[PDB]
């Protein structure tokens, strides 16, 4: 379950049909979904609030749970469609509300609860990335070329344009010597 | 004891919009 | 200083572009006069050898140029290289430089691609004794001594090419690719075919010596013809 | 010890900057025109846009350190002016000292410089914020908008002759000037579609102030025949020309400086602008019309109630602060704290020659450097993250660290923490308004330090914080030594400009 | 307290969940526009929920004459609408209280005679 | 996009021509043809990507130096206010 | 330890800031940003509330100094302040939102809503924030302007 | 000391791969001095006209607004 | 890239199975039957092949905020001119829908006859569905001068 009944502006109806069934329109459920999850949603209430509590009687808390799994076998042999078994939904849907408990204790391993998300797991993709080659080596040809396709260099992390001219150094000789000496041959 | 898998992707799960966010809900 | 040199060229290079504008309208202007239509006739305007600013074509007066093709820009041609018909080596970006024995075919295209990555040269550089087919295209690729390219071949930018190798005609090379030496490659993305044979070696190598020697022919007879400048 | 050498130093730095600007652009525009048959980029290394950029950024640059050492030669000419009037009480002994101009370059508009700190101030504003947005629009400029390179160079020159002439109609002049390079800017550099149409909406906004102002031009020219900008002491205006003048000036001057209700130009040019451009918009574009504001509601007598303008000061306050919570865009977000800004500062203007001056000089340099602080951090965040919109943009922090901390630390700096200009200015303005209508303050304070300031820390606070889980191949690395080192200079400039010498303010 | 079935004027979205909108509008760009390549030019595919809450309030127009009245609460509208009046009304009555007793007045003081904040002021021979 | 030069001349780029070795015999009929060039990035040991790497003392002369100017500039301003050729140091200083 | 209202106000708004970071510290959560948004905004409520006391202490004495504020607010008790309809006595005026601003930091009725949601931080910082660090500020201001509130 | 032309020299000897590795470097060397020079010559192309047309336009300028 | 089903190694798909066919009555009473393709106007399709009876001065109109867009932008100024009229058959015409109110104005303000069916060729943004549609296209007037030339 995502427990996420105090947070998205739930109202009060929305919040009694999650915690009664796993569902926000238990409508869309059949005749055993809704009974075996009401039954469940029960016994993990009553579970927390007579085994989990403040003094709790472990003598009661048996002959609780006993009426109650007492009343759910029947509310499961009757049918769908009758006032019987909707007195029974509406009473312990009624339990459920009289139980219900602001700031509940909501298990670590579901969403929403809190530690949740407290932290930020790095997929692959991120582990991978490393546009220089520190940590990944990086081949001066940026990229290897597929077939198919023009081999054109990888667009840069920083793509400032506040470059200069190419730069050369000082007294650098740049003479077209191929020039000069093709020319000398011919004469 | 046993050698666990590390850590899932899955503690963050990624969230799928499927309705309207509003103008009036801003 | 360098930079006082080149500013000196540049301007005596436009004082001679203003003088040859001004005598070609005065003498357009003296046709208008005279009632004479001389100027007016269209002549093809394609010169073999055009040169960019600063960027001449150099080659040997050995060499065999087809009066029908073009050299521009920084182009260097070897001792008895030979260009064929219609082949065009654009070379205006970078430079392009040929071999001393290479005969580069009819209608092959050379043009060098803007940039390239890190230690890649950007320029056409060809071995002595290579022997292109005609049809085909090259960019910005490297190739060694005594290597033939068949005919309808494109190679594409950063590929190498080592000595002896064999590419089939009507392949493709794709970009940044190695062709090891003696090995015959084909196909539109090249394959791997054999290694070559002493035969095959021999055969190449009497191909492009008879290439040479029929280019050689045809200078003298466009010379006689009067359809080759005696430069 | 003052001496002669000081004063002509001042006077010489201050003359020949401008000349230093103005040769630079000449020969860079020189050299454009003249290199290429078509002044567009050649796609090469070997391009002139290159020497363009450089000579652009380096001039603007040299400038801005001469204009640093010309401002620090004003301060203390202006101080030991003030001390050689003051000092001397014997009857026959009068400060009437005469200077000779040189012979070495002309005055621009056969024109007298004469300086002012407020002016000064707004001239470092344009070349700082000029050197920042000229930085941010590298990435805009290719291939047919570098004419624009220029652009920042104009205004300098503009605002140059702006702050440095004692003429009426030469400031009216350059205060209508700036429309055209901006126009063209947005026009031709924005990569939205919509910015179409929101260049024609800003040109149609501000021109109607534009004619508004011009009609109060008009006025004071036509009635007084002078133009020296100190003649206006010897003449007197009637009751009904003096409240026309001041109506015409305040709502002019209120369009450009965006006052309510006539800020949906600055929204919609704001959100579709270039980001580079936005900084230099909102920092510098909109304080020329207070500038221009202060010198003629300060050279003209006015006997009019200023409380339907402090009004609509306050309403505007008010109507940004409460429309900052309903704003999932960051640049939209910031709009409306340059708007909030704006109009705080604008107030500072409704009591004529007052105090309230000094603290409406050192809101207008805080307002400047925060909002280029806020609008580079919006440009980062839509440059990296291909979003500036809060749905689409969640834990920035987590990826980019360095960002997340610019942005948290910015919001501290807006917050008005002690040590920044930022809280000297509220200081001095809410001290003054305290004593002038104490419960207008009270209610202004509430409004802008509560109901704005929260408004605007959701949006961020919800940016910087959260987990990136979307999009996990496409997320971005991190600030560049460039935007790191301009973040940093603003928060240097807003931590120790405090320190600078309070005799001015 | 806020639900969308009883809201009744208030509006704010539904919780129901619906299908992704076929068409909804979109980011623009000017033509032959330069793209922003900024740490690798990579650009991930648009949510098209996001996108049409990014561009519904800008084209969101109100559909008959005085709907803006009605929507949300009037009362709070008319005292939005009547805030500037409040504001003038109160500074006037502040300011009666600086005329009865001598403080500071909502006025353009003209202490200098047209004298600017530290101006130069030379002669040249 | 970028069009600046990547081969320079002011210095030789670090490189290492050994991690990727390229294929030269044995290929099959389907495999592709090698990559001509394997040449990668090699850092300068003891680089550190994660601080400024800076080993030079010309900015702390230089800050060094205008303080250093500052305080004998302020030490002549104030023997000028005080009209004196040099600071007359008193012999007790106290708490202000 | 702050010798005048200004670096009162200073720490006052440093305290109010890493309280938010130490309450935020769980920064993927969206959750604890809640708690810690809810902070953050009493803690500028109080500030409004401490810097438009301090700007009525010095437009009433030219002085911002804490010792001589302490030694000086017994000549101006007498004295009134003319607000929008009403005469309001200036020492209830300043005690109103000095005390105001102590009970948002010190957690009172009304203004504790945020203390039980600040509890998200780590047992560390909750303890230092409840203990004597940020839930005490209010008494600091109580004690160190006494004589105000005489 | 001397130019030697390496793409025409005799490189038979050498291995091929020592081969292509000469040639790759000498096309890279003969390379930056063709790029020195284009650049030497843009350069001269910008000088020039400031040099020639910067006092016309000063003087156009000072005559215009003064 | 998109709006596609082919995977690695496909080959393409012909052209005549996407070509989507119009069917018209010119202003001289005879049939035309032409080919057009999703995403480009009605008007383009028809300048394309040439189709005699539309005058088309404006052009299309404006090239951003166009009225092929699917959510019209508000900001759009509409078209131009109402010389590109077409008669359009009621079983796409009401898959089409109701009218825009520019081009309602601009329909109306037309010079010649208008009927209940008419649309703009420059407004109309060509679907699949409209397969087979069969349209009428009489003589549009002539607005300027310049339509002479
Ligand atoms: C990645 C950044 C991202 C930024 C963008 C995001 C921004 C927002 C988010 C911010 C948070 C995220 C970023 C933070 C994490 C960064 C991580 C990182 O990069 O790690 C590497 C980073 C750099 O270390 P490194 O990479 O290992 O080595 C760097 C080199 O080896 C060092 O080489 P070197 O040893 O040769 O040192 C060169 C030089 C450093 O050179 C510079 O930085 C040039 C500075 C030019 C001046 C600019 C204005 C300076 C204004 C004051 C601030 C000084 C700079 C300190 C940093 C700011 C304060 C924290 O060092 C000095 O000499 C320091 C003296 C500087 C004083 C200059 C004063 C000028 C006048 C100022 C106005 C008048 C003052 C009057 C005072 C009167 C007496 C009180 O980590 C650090 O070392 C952090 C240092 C933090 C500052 C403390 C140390 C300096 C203290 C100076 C004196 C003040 C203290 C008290 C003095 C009391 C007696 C007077
Ligand atoms: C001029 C002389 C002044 C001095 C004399 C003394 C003061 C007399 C003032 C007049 C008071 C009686 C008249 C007020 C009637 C209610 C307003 C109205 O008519 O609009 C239609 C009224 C409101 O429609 P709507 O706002 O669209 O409905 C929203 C929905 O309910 C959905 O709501 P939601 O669930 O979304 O929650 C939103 C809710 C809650 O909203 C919020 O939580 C946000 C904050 C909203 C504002 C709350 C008030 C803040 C303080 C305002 C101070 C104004 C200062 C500036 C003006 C000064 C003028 C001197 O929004 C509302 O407040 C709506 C309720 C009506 C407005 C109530 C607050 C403003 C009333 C006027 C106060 C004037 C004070 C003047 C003196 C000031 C001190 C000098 O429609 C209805 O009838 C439906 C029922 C609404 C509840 C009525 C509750 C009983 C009110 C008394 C009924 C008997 C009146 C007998 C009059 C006899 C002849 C005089
Ligand atoms: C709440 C918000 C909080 C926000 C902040 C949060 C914390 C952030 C932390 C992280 C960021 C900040 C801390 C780290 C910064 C980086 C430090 C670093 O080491 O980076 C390495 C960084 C990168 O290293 P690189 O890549 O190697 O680059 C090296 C540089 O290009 C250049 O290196 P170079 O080695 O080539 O040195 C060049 C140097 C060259 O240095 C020298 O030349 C000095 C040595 C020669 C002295 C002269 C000798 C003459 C006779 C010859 C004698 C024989 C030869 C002697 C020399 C031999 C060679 C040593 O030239 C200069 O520096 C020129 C300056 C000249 C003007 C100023 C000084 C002079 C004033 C007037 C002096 C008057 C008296 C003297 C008169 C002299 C005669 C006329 O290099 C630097 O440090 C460069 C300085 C600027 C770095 C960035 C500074 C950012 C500051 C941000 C402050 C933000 C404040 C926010 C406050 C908010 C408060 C609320
Ligand atoms: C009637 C008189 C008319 C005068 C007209 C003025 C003509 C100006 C012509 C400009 C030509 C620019 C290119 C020159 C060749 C550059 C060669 C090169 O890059 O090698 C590196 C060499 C030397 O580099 P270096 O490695 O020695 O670095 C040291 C640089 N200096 C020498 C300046 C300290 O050349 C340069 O670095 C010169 C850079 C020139 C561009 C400067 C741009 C900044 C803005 C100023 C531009 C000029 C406008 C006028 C001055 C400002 C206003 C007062
Ligand atoms: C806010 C409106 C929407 C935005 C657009 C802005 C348009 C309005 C701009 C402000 C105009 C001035 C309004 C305040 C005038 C205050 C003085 C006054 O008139 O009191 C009676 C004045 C003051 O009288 P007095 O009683 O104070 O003293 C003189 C009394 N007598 C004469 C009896 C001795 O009396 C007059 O002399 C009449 C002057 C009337 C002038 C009205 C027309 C002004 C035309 C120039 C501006 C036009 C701008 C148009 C811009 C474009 C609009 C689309
Ligand atoms: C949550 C707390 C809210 C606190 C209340 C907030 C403000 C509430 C509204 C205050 C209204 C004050 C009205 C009187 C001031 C008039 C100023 C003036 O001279 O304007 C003349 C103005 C023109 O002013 P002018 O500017 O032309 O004056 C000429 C210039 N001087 C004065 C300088 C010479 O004329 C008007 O148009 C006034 C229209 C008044 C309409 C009727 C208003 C009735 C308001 C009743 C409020 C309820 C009773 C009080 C409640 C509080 C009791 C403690
Ligand atoms: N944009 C939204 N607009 C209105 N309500 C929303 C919105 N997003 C979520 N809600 C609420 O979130 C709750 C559903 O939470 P969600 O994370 O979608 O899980 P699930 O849909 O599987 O129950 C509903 O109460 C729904 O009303
Ligand atoms: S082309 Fe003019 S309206 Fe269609």
């Amino acid at each position: 379950s995502k427990a996420y009944y105090f947070v998205k502006n739930f109202s009060w109806a929305e919040v009694s049909n999650l915690l009664c069934y796993g569902t926000k329109y238990p409508t869309v459920l059949n005749h055993q979904q809704k009974v075996t999850r009401l039954y469940r949603a029960t016994l993990r209430r009553v579970y927390a609030h007579q085994v989990e509590g403040y003094k709790t009687d472990f003598k009661q808390y048996n002959e609780n749970i006993t009426d109650i799994g007492k009343d759910f076998n029947k509310m499961l042999a009757l049918k769908p469609e009758s006032l019987e078994l909707q007195a029974y939904f509406k009473k312990y849907e009624d339990l459920q509300e009289e139980l219900f408990d602001p700031a509940m204790i909501i298990d670590e391993s579901r969403p929403y609860a809190a530690s949740s998300g407290r932290y930020y797991i790095f997929d692959d993709y991120l582990l991978k990335f490393d546009p220089f080659g520190f940590y990944s080596p990086k081949l001066l040809s940026e990229n290897r070329p597929e077939e198919a396709m023009p081999f054109y260099e990888d667009y840069p992390q920083n793509d400032s344009h506040w470059n200069l001219w190419e730069q050369f150094p000082e007294d650098f000789e740049d003479s077209n010597a191929e020039r000069e000496a093709i020319l000398k041959s011919n004469k | 004891g046993w050698d666990r898998p590390d850590v899932p992707l899955s503690f963050n799960p990624l969230y799928v919009h499927k309705r309207e966010l509003s103008i009036f809900d801003t | 200083m360098k930079l006082f040199q080149a500013m000196w060229t540049r301007t005596i290079y436009s004082i001679g572009r203003m003088v040859r504008e001004t005598g070609l309208a005065l003498d357009r202007y003296g046709c208008k006069l005279e009632q004479d239509i001389s100027c007016y006739e269209p002549l093809s305007r394609h010169r073999n050898i055009l040169p960019i600013y600063d960027l001449v074509p150099t080659f040997y007066h050995s060499t065999f140029i087809a009066p029908n093709s073009s050299l521009i820009g920084a182009v260097y041609l070897g001792q008895n290289t030979v260009v064929g018909y219609g082949s065009t080596l654009r070379g205006d970006n970078h430079a392009i430089r040929v071999g001393h024995n290479t005969v580069i075919g009819d209608k092959v295209a050379i043009s060098n691609v803007a940039t390239l990555a890190a230690g890649i040269p950007v320029s056409t550089n060809i071995g002595n004794h290579v022997n292109i087919g005609a049809g085909c295209v090259l960019q910005s690729c490297v190739v060694d001594d005594n290597v033939t390219v068949g005919h309808n071949t494109v190679i594409l930018e950063g590929s190498v090419l080592e000595r002896g190798s064999v590419i089939a005609p009507n392949s493709l090379v794709p970009a940044g690719r190695l062709i090891p030496s003696g090995q015959l490659w084909a196909g539109s993305p090249v394959r791997y075919v054999r290694d070559l044979k002493e035969e095959e070696i021999k055969l190449n190598l009497e191909q492009t010596e008879q290439n040479l020697s029929i280019g050689k022919t045809h200078k003298s007879s466009l010379i006689q013809q009067e359809a080759y400048d005696r430069l | 010890m003052f001496n002669l050498n000081t004063i002509y130093l001042s006077r010489i730095f201050i003359e020949f900057n401008f000349y230093f600007l103005f040769f630079l652009f000449l020969i860079s525009s020189i050299i454009f025109y003249f290199s290429k048959i078509i002044s567009i980029q050649n796609l090469n290394q070997n391009s002139v846009f290159n020497f363009l950029k450089l000579a652009n950024i380096f001039g603007i640059l040299i400038s801005f350190f001469i204009h640093i050492i010309s401002f620090w030669f004003y301060c203390i000419y202006s101080y030991n002016l003030s001390l050689n009037i003051f000092s001397d009480i014997n009857l026959y002994n009068s400060n009437s000292i005469e200077l000779l101009n040189n012979s070495l370059l002309p005055n621009y508009f056969k024109s007298n410089i004469t300086i002012d700190f407020f002016g000064l101030i707004l001239l470092t504003l344009a070349y700082i914020v000029g050197f920042v947005s000229i930085l941010a629009l590298d990435t805009r400029l290719y291939w047919k908008n570098i004419k624009y390179i220029f652009s920042f160079t104009i205004f300098l020159l503009i605002v140059y002759v702006y702050v440095t002439v004692s003429n009426i109609l030469l400031f009216f002049m350059c205060y209508e000037l700036l429309l055209i390079p901006s126009f063209l800017i947005v026009y031709f550099v924005s990569p939205s579609r919509r910015a179409i149409q929101a260049s024609l909406y800003f040109v149609i906004w501000t021109q109607l102030g534009s004619l508004l102002v011009l009609i109060a031009i008009s006025y004071i020219i036509s009635i007084t025949n002078t133009y020296e900008f100190n003649d206006l002491k010897y003449f007197n205006f009637t009751n009904s020309e003096s409240t026309i003048i001041i109506f015409l000036i305040f709502l002019g001057f209120g369009f450009k400086a965006p006052i309510w209700p006539f800020h949906y130009w600055l929204t919609k040019t704001h959100v579709e602008a270039p980001s580079g451009f936005s900084i230099y918009l909102s920092g510098f574009l909109v304080k020329t019309a207070l500038y221009g504001f202060y010198k003629f509601n300060t050279s003209i007598f006015i006997d009019i109630d200023s409380s339907i303008f402090i009004a609509i000061c306050i309403m505007g306050v008010v109507d940004s602060s409460l429309k900052m919570w309903g704003q999932t865009d960051l640049k939209k977000l910031v709009a409306y704290g340059t708007i909030q800004e704006m109009n705080i500062i604008y107030l500072a203007f409704c009591w004529g020659d007052s105090c309230a001056i000094l603290g409406g000089i050192l809101f207008s340099a805080t307002h400047a450097f925060l909002s280029a602080l806020m609008f580079f951090l919006v440009d980062c965040i839509y440059r990296r993250y291909h979003t500036r919109s809060l749905v689409e943009v969640n834990g920035i922090l987590h990826i980019t660290p360095n960002l997340g901390l610019s942005i948290l630390f910015m919001l501290v700096f807006f917050s008005g923490i002690p040590g920044t200009i930022k809280f000297i200015s509220e200081f001095y303005i809410f001290s003054g308004l305290l004593e002038a209508s104490p419960f207008i303050c009270f209610i202004l304070m509430l409004v802008a330090n509560v109901l704005g300031l929260i408004g605007f820390s959701k949006s961020w606070f919800n940016a910087t914080f959260g987990m990136p889980k979307k999009n996990t191949k496409y997320l971005p690395m991190d600030l560049s030594f460039k935007e790191s080192y301009i973040i940093l200079y603003c928060f240097f400039f807003l931590f120790i400009f405090s320190y600078f010498s309070s005799i001015f303010f | 307290n806020y639900h969308y079935d009883f809201c009744g004027r208030a509006y704010m979205g539904n919780p129901a969940v619906q299908s992704p909108p076929k068409e909804f509008f979109n980011y623009h760009y000017v033509p032959d526009n330069y793209p922003d390549a900024l740490s690798g030019f990579r650009i991930a595919y648009r949510d098209p929920f996001e996108v049409q809450h990014v561009f519904a309030y800008e084209n969101w127009e109100y559909q008959y004459d005085g709907q803006w009245w009605s929507m949300g609460s009037l009362a709070c509208n008319v005292l939005f609408f009547c805030t500037p009046l409040f504001l003038y009304l109160i500074l006037q009555v502040e300011e009666l209280n600086s005329e009865k007793r001598g403080g500071t007045s909502n006025k353009f003081y003209h202490n200098n005679a047209g004298f600017f904040h530290f101006q130069i002021y030379d002669n040249k021979q | 996009r970028q069009n600046f030069a990547k081969n320079i001349t002011t210095t030789d780029i670090p490189k290492d021509s050994h991690h990727f070795a390229a294929k030269r015999s044995g290929f099959t009929q389907t495999e592709q043809a090698p990559f001509a060039y394997n040449d990668v990035y090699q850092y300068p040991k003891d680089y550190k990507p994660w601080n400024y790497n800076y080993k030079g003392n010309g900015v702390l002369l230089a800050l060094f130096l205008g303080s250093a100017f500052s305080l004998v500039a302020y030490e002549r301003s104030y023997a000028s206010k005080t009209g004196r050729y040099q600071r007359k140091v008193q012999q007790n200083y106290y708490q202000i | 330890s702050s010798g005048n209202f200004i670096v009162l106000f200073l720490g006052w708004e440093l305290i109010g800031l890493t309280s938010f970071f130490l309450i935020n510290f769980w920064s993927t959560r969206v959750g604890t940003l809640k708690a810690a948004f809810k902070a953050f905004s009493f803690n500028k409520l109080s500030d409004l509330f401490l810097f438009f006391a301090i700007l009525i202490i010095f437009s009433t004495t030219y002085n911002l100094d804490i010792l001589s504020f302490n030694n000086q607010i017994y000549l101006y008790e007498s004295y009134n302040i003319d607000m929008f309809y009403w005469s309001i006595n200036l020492i209830e005026i300043i005690s109103f939102f000095f005390i105001s601003c102590a009970f948002i930091k010190s957690a009172q009725f009304g203004a504790h809503i945020w203390l039980p949601d600040s509890m998200e931080a780590p047992v560390p910082a909750s303890a230092l924030i409840h203990s004597a660090t940020l839930v005490s500020a209010g008494i600091y201001l109580l004690l160190r302007l006494s004589p105000l509130f005489e | 000391h001397q130019f030697e032309n390496v793409l025409l020299s005799n490189r038979k000897n050498l291995t091929p791969q020592e081969s292509v590795q000469k040639v790759i470097n000498y096309a890279l060397l003969q390379d930056a001095k063709q790029r020195s020079r284009t650049l030497r010559h843009i350069k001269a192309s910008w000088v020039i006209p400031a040099l020639l047309f910067t006092y016309p336009a000063w003087y156009l300028a000072k005559g215009a607004v003064n | 890239a998109g709006n596609h089903h082919h995977h690695a190694g496909d080959q393409a798909d012909r052209v005549a199975d996407k070509i989507i066919w119009i069917n018209i009555q010119n202003r001289i009473g005879q049939f035309e039957r032409i080919s057009a393709f999703e995403g480009e106007s009605l008007l383009e399709a028809l300048q394309r092949n040439k189709v005699a009876g539309i005058v088309a001065t404006c052009e299309g109109g404006e090239d951003i905020n166009t009225m092929l867009e699917k959510p019209i932008d508000p900001v759009t100024y509409g078209p131009f001119c109402s010389s590109c009229q077409v008669v359009v058959s009621n079983p796409w015409r009401n898959k089409m829908g109701n009218l825009h109110y520019l081009e309602e104005r601009n329909l109306v303000r037309s010079s010649y006859p208008t009927t209940e069916n008419s649309r703009l060729a420059c407004c109309i943004l060509v679907e699949k569905w409209m397969n087979e549609m069969i349209i009428s296209i009489p003589q549009n007037p002539n607005s300027v001068y310049e339509d002479n030339m």
